[PDB]
């Protein structure tokens, strides 16, 4: 019958740096074996110092996102001041809880600085758990996104190789190159590669072609 | 004869509301001072009885590890408040996990002061102080049986009150430090209570940026006493 | 007098007291002036304090980025509209993603606050609020009252000895719908300063100035910044 | 998932993994499984993640309401009578939880296992996950009351060690913790790669 | 006394002096005069320029509650537009349930009701409103009802509710509603209420005028600017 | 739904119905408590016996728990719903936290349970005071007594109800360190108390002991006559 | 609204509070129940109010109420109040039995009674009920037992009360004649003939002007047995042989 | 709505230079039968934007009469103020949201056009509540049939003149006449401009059977 | 099934100016005894008595609710219950629990108190009362005691035949059955005594 969930794709990207977080996405809207739009991204500014990324049934992203947007005004005007990175993080932990027993089907990672100007990723799961990483992938191609930057970022399984932190420079080839890799392989990512990246000066934005199959 | 407890007098402001400014001049008094060390807080007991147990009665009590209370007027409805104000600290940190600040939970408590009626039956018959150090230093607040609140930077809240407000405008001064903070606030309750002045009669509590809320006990009040 | 208890009984000559008497809460506040431009809505404000040491009261509310609030009267009942307000803001942008009109905004005030003046055992809401915000017509200027009974008006002033300030508005409205907003302000600075004692006016630590402007989101400024527009102003008559 | 407990004349050991899994794909390989609840109580993660977690921080809501009141430390008896029966009102719904609750107390040490289910038991022993099994037949063998604190941390260690062996939704790093007279302490965190070439030779 | 405090006491001779006192708070607002042409109804209201500093549109008394009924009012303002809220919120439940735009002699059917409620308890109060209903159908033609604030309504072919009532209904009925279109009504319905509230009580008025018909294509709106500076042009022919 | 505000404040500052109950108290039997160090011992008096009538009905020193006594003046019908109460939340203690209900514990639930209740809509505030006399964990004894407005307090020796003022004023003058010297001695500085009051010769007072371990224990009316026999025989060769 | 309430659960600014009162001075007219027991065996005496000559005389008692299967009540005050209560209690009992398959205890049945008769004069706005009322019963706790109930909803254990008009008379003779544990059920029966000859005003003692019921333990059968107008005469004028004897000796 | 019993089918829509012109048919299936070849399946909102829907038709009758409502009691307040074709598609969201939240669905799929200050909107919505936001929509089975076309020419030429977009969807509609056993040869199109809101009467197609003659 | 979860059988029979009536002992789980003196047979007042088969929660469960009921009866009026009274009160109880029915099929037995005449009726699990003038039967071995009593009944029997003929209807349908037996208790009232035996059964 009625059934209330669909998988509409999507594939989300996060970078923790030293300085600065990116994060990107690209801009299919898909379900089926159809195509909805070519330019639907998922790069969404909450403050001038946080951008969260929602993945999954495209219905309950619309939802999600709006109801963030109301509670970071109710915090504002009851406390003065707008919500830090660490802040927004445990609290949709308990938003995506509240519905435990009807969850949302959405995918979130959260990118943006801290109160030192230092990077920060929070990955969840449907349900609302969460830890602080260095780099997560998440959505439709979230399998074959993840081995190829625990060889970079991480550089796990190799020997002798010296152990540089990532620059700005580096990581915006890194985003670049291993999206297209997965447009290849994978029916659901899309055309053009939003990257929004965000410093200690603002948020800018980038739009990358790719092949639109 | 009997009014309602919901009515406006003809010059304009309450009955009952304006009645229970008047219970809060019949409490111990009560002194805090905001210093940029820290906050000062002190109290005198008003004991009856040699009988009596000296420590049962309190009123500095804490909120959270970094934001105390004094309390004068009623006591035994004294005791809602302060518990409606350590759930909410705690409600604060499960959703956001950060310490909320001091401005903010004196307006909670704010809100829950004025709403007695007919439906869902008085005004709280308290004064509050409220010490804290939050992100923006230490602070010091005091809210009302009216539901007014307004940061003071050294406040004297009891039955002593403006006798002591004329005596604290003619001491303080924006670079104090907490040692001296605290010698001066006991200069006061020594001129303003009915008994002498002991280890017993008052108690005191600190908070400073670094350490957490601090309390005084018998033994290392009386040294401030003797180099009164 | 028995006909002075409650709010639902009538007086003889068809006026209820209770009403009449919320309209002197809001004369004991301090006052504030609001007015406006062809494309901007200023409203200034006038602090009070109790003691040389405490922080002075502050009246002006953010209530959204278009909306802004001034309050008179008890200021716990200020605070129970003022939630009430955000409320109303932010869910018609939840639904329909789009700033809630100005003058649909305090239909829904006056709606909320009638209801009150006509139960048993309910008081009147003592609050003074002037609105100053845009639709898409421009500015806006409103003042409601306790009896529930908003208006619309260019420029107006409430709280206590306002009747001064009313008439330094009435001989310079010629000029409002013409200057930018620099003497826009520095005009209604003129009228608080009219509504004081002979000896002091405006030192800069009891004065607050909010604007909501055609490109600019609404601002309060507060003591240090209100410096560059308390600054230029001639020194009082005498 | 597996992780273990067991207490002894100094006190209390906390061991775990850090894989979380989804299906046959390794979500992370840094999830810290044993949580922080207060400078005196450890709990752990096993079941539902995102269950474990929420219930056991709602727990530390509702220790420090017990603290402010009656101005003492809670008891591990006392809550975990109150995890115990928060998590009943849910019962037949689908939670999954098997956390255990460590902490020193005025009796002693203290060691209780609590289920989703409702199950509320003590012990001196407990080991619960996937590879839970794997980790009771060391154990068993290498256990005394009357352990080194150094010989108790290369046990629990060697456990955690030889589970992820064996099992294959175990494995990451072996975090491990002491709860001692006035608190807990963070003892290490090694990685099972480095652990093979030391436990190889 | 003690017979008139509250609205559920008769008195000694048996009347509701609750109700009596709301109704003397209508005769301090000001004058809201309505009559209805061949074709359609016009409604009227001066309005008091109190002070300098409000603005030309602020608060009118002259509501619009359906596509096709309009509502002029007199009394507390604050109880006026709480009634407006319920008459228009009444037709909505109207063509929702039943498919079609509500009548009149049913819609001051539902509202009075909701009036005459109120003067049955202790626990609230009378509304301190009076008001006037008008429309046009073309299956109906067009209806004027007025509404007390005891609930008792009735029609008419031109009333009129304020402080200068009876000084305003004596020269209505010098007028020949039955024949006239709503064209020479609006310069006519302006000039009666010019030769009441003489300039020593009021210094500065304003005209608001409402207008509903045929010509109007049965929706209810307000004249055009043009049409009332025709009557403000009728205005200072009344010197004569 | 009877919403009525009962309690308001007066146009000085009082509570009316909170010190009119008061004074309800003040007219209620005389209840006298002091505590050892080993063994605490309180007892009313005014039994006013009319030798037709059941002795164990009349009583009014009842326990919570084990450990913990209560005493009361005032009104008697308030009273028993009290403390039926109070073994409600005593015994729900025990399914939470596994120790037993500390003495101070429960006076908190008893006040807060007295206060909110002149706070309620349609509610008169009670009419009675409480001791509450409990030897808690690792042996600690002590008391506290309770307000009808709902202020739990501590005390070394108390007494309220009809005549307290007078019988407060005789402590005072009498609580020394070796008046709880011996067990046998502190139940002397009570009967010496309760027959400065309300006569009470030996027919209408009840004492009620507890040496930090037992129960309550009742003394029938023979050690009484054997203690008013000695307590006067000091008094009979002193002066 | 607020005009028109009465207040009838207030306090008074002297301490005490008048509404009871005012129903404690109600329930010493009206009425004269007296209960005494000191061995096997416990009895009501009541005196009947209304003696007009055209009743049917019906309901096998007019004060005497059975409560449970083995004990009773004897009730005084407004008598439209008195059926609301006992009607109330009743079902107590039942639900008692209900949940522990066991006959209810006389005195806790007594205690959830004035458990509901306190809380009218404590809040809801609401008239108190203007009856008291005795109790007798058994139970293996205790056996038989005698209890009292006030309006004010205090209870007590007693030997021997009367509530009667001249109730303060009659105590202060059963003060005076009584022994504890010896008086059996016909020296009882004989002292409580002699009672109520001094506290009725009207002479004579008529048998139809009072009530009289006994309830003996019988092995598993507890017998309440209102005795009949038959056997109440023989016992009027049993007082009134021996009454002749002891003054003229005297 | 559990099972629809009376359906509607495809629906398009594309945008052009200053406006949005959607077309649809004028049948109500029930099942593989044509019951009702006489409905209308586009709703004119108030001046500035316009709704077509397809799925279950006897809801569609209840968003006619709730937005039919919102309308009217809007403009009666004199604000100066209308909404916008994306404030309709934000409430119009919404409402599919919070009802399959209750799982009791509006079986319905809405393809909303406006044309308001100056630029054109068209947007579409879903049963689930899945929105966006295209320069060209169809529904049902004119997602797999039409909708290729209306891209190949969109991404060939950006822009569009308006008789050229109403050529573009005559050709649309007629492949959807050969090619789906639910569609039928009277249909409207519907056009909003600067001007308003314009809906033309039962139009036909033209086919061709010439490859029947083809053994 | 539900009602062979526990197994049981009740009988009445109509006599002269006297009924019996008979029930099993056999308490247990499905293959399993537990325990041979299991009450089914219910005293309400004298001369008056109630069987219950089937559920053993809801023959422990409905024999107090209806003594509940009973007594709140008795001392509201004056008298005790006609037999024809507690038929309509019983059947107003299991018809409250319309759609979460008790598992039970009562039988009631007893003498008319004024005029001494017998009275039998059978419900079944949602209240439908059934008299008769010879004899009912409830439980799990039902179609065994048809066979018995409609063999074995006489219309007009003294006490003494009435015994035996309840007896030997019992002592082999139950013998029939596989979770009955342990044990047959026989009460037989009428207007000036009443008698309770137990007879010698299988315990097989």
């Amino acid at each position: 019958r009625f059934s209330p969930y669909v998988f509409n794709g999507g594939t989300i990207l996060a970078i923790a740096g030293e300085d600065f977080a990116i994060v990107a996405s690209d801009t299919r809207l898909s379900e089926g074996f159809s195509i909805h739009t070519r330019d639907s991204p998922k790069c969404y500014k909450l403050t001038d110092k946080t951008v969260i990324g929602c993945s999954g049934f495209h219905g309950d992203c619309l939802t999600l996102t709006k109801i963030i947007e109301a509670r970071l005004k109710m915090y504002k005007h009851s406390n003065n001041k707008a919500m830090t990175t660490g802040a927004i993080a445990a609290m949709l932990s308990t938003i995506l809880y509240s519905r435990r027993f009807f969850p949302y089907y959405v995918y979130n990672i959260i990118g943006g600085l801290d109160e030192e100007g230092k990077g920060a990723v929070y990955s969840f799961d449907p349900v609302g758990s969460y830890q602080r990483d260095s780099f997560k992938a998440g959505g439709s191609a979230s399998a074959m996104l993840q081995p190829l930057l625990d060889n970079q970022v991480g550089f796990k399984n190799m020997q002798n190789v010296e152990h540089v932190p990532l620059s700005l420079d580096r990581a915006m080839r890194l985003v670049k190159d291993v999206f297209i890799s997965a447009a290849e392989r994978d029916v659901y990512t899309g055309d053009a590669l939003r990257i929004c990246i965000v410093t200690k000066e603002g948020i800018r934005e980038e739009t990358v072609s790719l092949r639109k199959d | 004869y009997d009014r309602g407890v919901n009515t406006f007098s003809p010059e304009g402001r309450l009955f009952q509301v304006e009645y229970a400014i008047e219970a809060i001049k019949l409490g111990s008094t009560a002194i805090g001072i905001q210093t940029s060390e820290g906050v000062c807080l002190a109290v005198e007991k008003r004991i009856t009885s040699p009988l009596m147990e000296p420590s049962s009665i309190e009123k500095i009590v804490e909120i959270d590890a970094h934001i105390g209370c004094a309390m004068s007027g009623l006591i035994a409805d004294a005791k809602t408040l302060i518990d409606k104000a350590r759930v909410e600290t705690q409600n604060h940190w499960f959703t956001y996990n950060e310490t909320m600040t001091v401005e903010s939970v004196t307006q909670a408590v704010s809100n829950l002061a004025l709403q007695f009626g007919e439906e869902d039956s008085r005004p709280f018959g308290v004064a509050l102080l409220f010490g804290g150090v939050d992100e923006k230093g230490p602070q010091l607040f005091h809210m009302d049986p009216s539901g007014t609140f307004v940061q003071c930077d050294a406040r004297a809240i009891g039955s002593a009150s403006e006798g002591a407000q004329s005596s604290l405008q003619e001491v303080y001064h924006k670079s104090m430090t907490l040692k001296e903070a605290i010698k001066s606030s006991l200069i006061i309750l020594k001129q303003v209570m009915e008994e002498k002045l002991n280890a017993t009669n008052i108690e005191l509590a600190t908070v400073q940026p670094g350490q957490n809320f601090h309390m005084f006990t018998k033994e290392e009040l009386e040294e401030v006493i003797k180099d009164i | 007098n028995q006909y002075d208890n409650d709010v639902t009984v009538w007086s003889p000559q068809g006026r209820i007291h209770q009403i009449e008497y919320a309209m002197e809460a809001v004369k004991q506040g301090s006052a504030t002036v609001g007015l406006k431009s062809k494309t901007h809505a200023v409203l200034v404000a006038l602090k009070r304090a109790q003691s040389e040491l405490a922080a002075h009261q502050k009246k002006i509310l953010h209530v959204d980025n278009h909306i802004g609030i001034s309050i008179a009267g008890l200021t716990a009942d200020a605070r129970l509209l003022c939630n009430f307000m955000r409320q109303e803001c932010l869910d018609s942008r939840f639904v329909f993603d789009r700033p809630l009109p100005v003058s649909r905004l305090v239909s829904l005030i006056g709606s909320k606050t009638q209801i009150p003046t006509q139960r048993y055992g309910r008081r009147p809401y003592g609050v003074g609020l002037l609105i100053a915000g845009y639709d898409d017509m421009g500015p806006h200027i409103f003042q409601t009252c306790p009896s529930a009974n908003y208006f619309d008006c260019r420029a107006m002033s409430i709280g206590a000895r306002s009747q001064s300030a009313r008439t330094y508005l009435e001989r310079h409205m010629s000029e409002f719908m013409e200057c930018n907003l620099n003497e826009l302000v520095k005009h209604g600075l003129r009228a608080l300063r009219e509504t004081l004692p002979a000896e002091q006016d405006l030192t800069t630590k009891n004065v607050s100035i909010g604007i909501v402007g055609k490109d600019l989101e609404f601002t309060i400024y507060d003591d240090d910044d209100v410096s560059p527009f308390l600054e230029g102003l001639e020194e009082r008559p005498q | 998932t597996t992780t273990l407990a067991f207490k002894f004349r100094h006190g209390v050991i906390v061991a775990a993994d850090s894989r979380a899994t989804a299906g046959a794909y390794i979500a992370s390989q840094t999830v810290k499984k044993v949580i922080e609840i207060n400078p005196y109580l450890l709990g752990t993660m096993a079941g539902g993640a995102a269950d474990c977690s929420f219930w056991e921080r709602l727990l530390a809501r509702q220790c420090r309401i017990y603290e402010l009141r009656n101005k003492e430390r809670i008891s591990v008896a006392a809550a975990s009578k109150l995890l115990a029966n928060m998590v009943y009102q849910y019962k037949g719904m689908g939670l999954s939880m098997g956390t255990m609750i460590c902490g020193w107390d005025k009796r002693g040490p203290g060691l209780y296992y609590v289920d989703s289910e409702g199950n509320r038991i003590s012990g001196a022993t407990f080991s619960v996950g996937s590879g839970s099994v794997y980790a009771y037949g060391v154990m068993d063998r290498g256990y005394s009351y009357d352990l080194e604190v150094e010989q108790a941390y290369d046990l629990a260690r060697r456990a955690i060690y030889q589970a992820t062996y064996r099992d294959a939704y175990s494995g990451g790093a072996v975090n491990l913790y002491h709860v001692r007279e006035d608190g807990w302490i963070r003892v290490s965190s090694d990685n099972v790669a480095d652990l093979h070439e030391k436990y190889s030779g | 006394t003690g017979y008139d405090l509250s609205a559920s006491t008769f008195s000694p001779d048996g009347r509701v002096f609750q109700v009596e006192y709301a109704m003397k708070a209508v005769e301090n607002s000001s004058t809201a005069i309505g009559i209805r042409c061949k074709d359609g109804v016009v409604f009227g209201v001066e309005k008091l320029v109190l002070s300098k500093l409000y603005e030309e549109g602020s608060n009118k008394r002259l509501f619009n509650v359906d596509r096709h009924v309009g509502m002029a009012v007199a009394g507390l303002l604050a109880d006026a537009r709480s009634l407006a809220d319920i008459a228009r919120e009444e037709a909505s439940n109207f063509r929702s349930n039943f498919g079609y735009n509500i009548p009149l002699k049913h819609l001051a059917d539902r509202v009075a009701m909701y009036v005459h409620a109120y003067t049955l308890y202790s626990a609230v109060r009378p509304f301190g409103c009076s008001f006037m209903l008008g429309s046009y159908s073309v299956n109906d033609g067009a209806q004027l009802y007025m509404i007390d604030p005891s609930g008792v309504s009735y029609g008419y072919w031109g009333c009129a509710i304020g402080k200068a009532r009876q000084a305003a209904k004596t020269e209505i009925e010098k007028l020949q509603m039955k024949e006239m279109t709503c064209r020479d009504i609006v310069k006519e319905v302006a000039k009666i209420i010019y030769i009441v509230h003489d300039e020593v009580k009021d210094k500065a008025f304003e005209l608001e005028l409402s207008w509903v018909g045929e010509l109007t294509n049965g929706r209810h709106e307000i004249v055009p600017k043009d049409i009332r500076e025709e009557a403000e042009k009728y205005a200072k022919e009344s010197l004569k | 739904s009877y919403d009525r505000a009962i309690t308001v404040f007066s146009p000085d500052g009082h509570l009316f119905q909170v010190e009119y109950a008061q004074e309800a108290v003040k007219k209620g039997s005389t209840a006298v408590g002091v505590r050892g160090r080993d063994i605490v011992v309180l007892g009313v008096e005014k039994k006013s016996v009319a030798k037709l009538q059941d002795e164990r009905t009349v009583r009014k020193i009842c326990a919570l728990d084990d450990n913990v006594c209560m005493a009361f003046a005032g009104l008697t019908a308030d009273a028993r719903i009290v403390i039926n109460r109070a073994r409600v939340e005593c015994q729900s203690h025990r399914l939470t936290v596994e120790d037993p209900v500390t003495v101070e514990y429960i006076t908190r639930y008893i006040a807060s349970l007295k206060q909110r209740y002149t706070q309620s809509n349609g509610r008169r505030p009670f009419g009675i005071s409480a001791l509450i006399v409990g030897f808690d964990f690792d042996g600690t004894p002590r008391l506290y007594q309770t307000d009808p407005s709902g202020t739990y307090h501590a005390w070394k020796a108390n007494a309220i109800g009809r005549g307290a003022k007078s019988v407060r004023e005789f402590l005072e003058k009498n609580y020394t360190d070796e008046a709880i010297e011996t067990d046998d001695l502190t139940i002397k500085l009570v009967i010496k108390a309760l027959l400065e009051v309300v006569q009470s010769g030996g027919k209408n007072i009840e004492l009620a002991v507890m040496r930090r371990d037992q129960s309550l224990k009742i003394l029938n009316p023979e050690e009484i006559e054997k203690y008013v026999a000695e307590i006067e025989k000091e008094k009979e060769e002193n002066e | 609204s607020r005009r028109y309430d009465s207040r009838t659960t207030i306090f008074s600014p002297e301490g005490r509070l008048y509404q009871v009162e005012y129903a404690m001075e109600a329930i010493g007219h009206a009425g004269t129940c007296l209960g005494i027991l000191a061995n096997d065996g416990v009895l009501l005496a009541a005196e009947r109010r209304n003696i007009h000559k055209l009743l049917d005389e019906v309901f096998f008692s007019e004060k005497i109420y059975k409560l449970n299967e083995d004990m009773a009540c004897s009730v005084a005050g407004i008598t439209s109040d008195a059926n609301v209560l006992t009607n109330e209690l009743r079902l107590i009992a039942q639900r008692y039995l209900l949940q522990y398959q066991e006959p209810i205890p006389c005195e806790q049945l007594v205690t959830a009674l004035c458990d509901i008769k306190q809380a009218y004069t404590q809040f809801g706005g609401k008239r108190p009920f203007g009856v008291s009322l005795l109790y007798i019963g058994w139970d293996k706790h205790y056996g038989f037992q005698l209890y009292q109930s006030d309006p004010s909803g205090n209870y007590g254990g007693w030997k021997a009360t009367c509530i009667g008009n001249n109730s303060a008379a009659a105590v202060s003779m059963l003060k005076q004649d009584y022994k504890e544990g010896e008086m059996t059920l016909k020296s009882a029966l004989a002292l409580a003939i002699k009672v109520l000859n001094k506290t009725m005003d009207v002479s004579k003692l008529s048998a139809e002007k009072v009530e009289i019921a006994t309830l003996t333990r019988e092995n598993g059968k507890t017998v309440i047995r209102v005795l009949k107008q038959k056997e109440v005469e023989q016992l009027i004028k049993k007082h009134e042989e021996e009454e002749a004897k002891a003054e003229r000796e005297k | 709505t559990q099972n629809p019993m009376v359906t509607g089918t495809s629906v398009l829509g594309v945008k052009f230079e200053g406006g949005v012109v959607i077309a649809a048919d004028m049948l109500g299936s029930y099942g593989s039968l044509a019951r009702f070849r006489n409905i209308s399946r586009i709703m004119r909102v108030n001046n500035s934007t316009m709704l077509g829907a397809s799925g279950d038709y006897a809801d569609f009758q209840y968003l006619k009469q709730v937005l039919g409502q919102m309308v009217i009691d809007e403009e009666l307040l004199g604000d100066g103020h209308s909404y916008s074709p994306r404030a309709i598609h934000s409430w119009l969201t919404r409402a599919m949201y919070s009802r399959r939240s209750k799982m009791n669905p509006l079986w319905n799929t809405m393809v909303i056009g406006g044309y308001a200050d100056g630029e054109s909107f068209l947007g579409y919505v879903d049963m689930l509540g899945v929105a966006y936001e295209a320069p060209s929509l169809a529904t049902g089975y004119g997602a797999y049939l039409a909708q290729p076309l209306l891209r190949e020419v969109l991404e060939k030429q950006p822009v569009l003149s308006q008789t050229e977009a109403r050529d573009l969807v005559e050709r649309c509609m007629r492949v959807l006449y050969y090619r789906d056993a639910r569609s039928y040869n009277r249909f409207q199109i519907a056009t909003v401009t600067e001007k308003g809101v314009e809906i033309e009467g039962p139009l036909s197609t033209e086919t061709n059977w010439d490859i029947a003659h083809m053994i | 099934s539900i009602m062979s979860y526990n197994g049981g059988a009740v009988m009445a029979m109509k006599g002269k100016n006297c009924v019996a009536i008979a029930a099993d002992r056999r308490f247990g789980i499905q293959a399993q005894m537990v325990t041979t003196d299991f009450q089914k047979i219910f005293p309400m007042g004298d001369r008056l008595y109630i069987g219950l088969a089937g559920l053993a929660t809801d023959v422990q469960t409905v024999a107090q609710r209806l003594k509940f009921r009973l007594n709140l009866y008795e001392l509201k009026e004056g008298r005790q219950i006609k037999p024809y009274t507690l038929m309509s009160m019983v059947a107003n109880l299991l018809y409250e629990k319309r759609f979460g029915p008790y598992y039970t099929e009562p039988v009631i037995a007893g003498l008319d108190p004024k005029t001494f005449k017998p009275f039998i009726c059978s419900l079944d699990l949602i209240g439908c009362p059934m008299v008769t003038d010879d004899f009912v039967v409830s439980g799990t071995c039902a179609e065994q005691m048809y066979g018995m009593c409609e063999s074995l009944w006489e219309p007009n029997m003294d006490p003494d035949h009435l015994f035996e003929t309840i007896s030997q209807a019992m002592l082999n349908a139950v013998d029939r059955d596989a979770v009955s037996g342990m044990g047959v208790i026989v009460h037989i009232i009428e207007k000036d005594k009443i008698t309770t035996r137990t007879l010698k059964a299988r315990m097989d």
